[PDB]
């Protein structure tokens, strides 16, 4: 015989902060030997990027 | 396409003072020295060498 109007909340996530990691900086920076050792691994950095 | 990394233009180094003044002039310049059979053993420690 009677009706009650009530409101409910519902929170859904949408998107997170976009991340871009610096690959050769994070592996080891400021070294020519690092470049010579990372360029012979094929593609383990471009795929991640 | 790449990353922008500015490189340092030069490199500096810092270190503590050369303390305790390691005695090298008393051994290398002495008025009297010992004998070849009775040589005196001198040890320098607890000081950074120059």
């Amino acid at each position: 015989t009677n009706f009650t109007i009530s409101v409910t909340t519902e929170i859904l996530p949408v998107s997170m902060t976009k991340t871009s990691v610096d690959c050769t900086m994070y592996i080891c920076g400021d070294s020519t030997e690092c470049s010579n050792l990372l360029l012979q691994y094929g593609s383990f950095c471009t795929q991640l990027k | 396409t790449s990353n922008f990394r500015v490189q340092p233009t030069e490199s500096i180094v810092r270190f503590p003072n050369i303390t305790n003044l390691c005695p090298f002039d008393e051994v290398f310049n002495a008025t009297r020295f010992a004998s070849v059979y009775a040589w005196n053993r001198k040890r320098i420690s607890n000081c950074v060498a120059d």
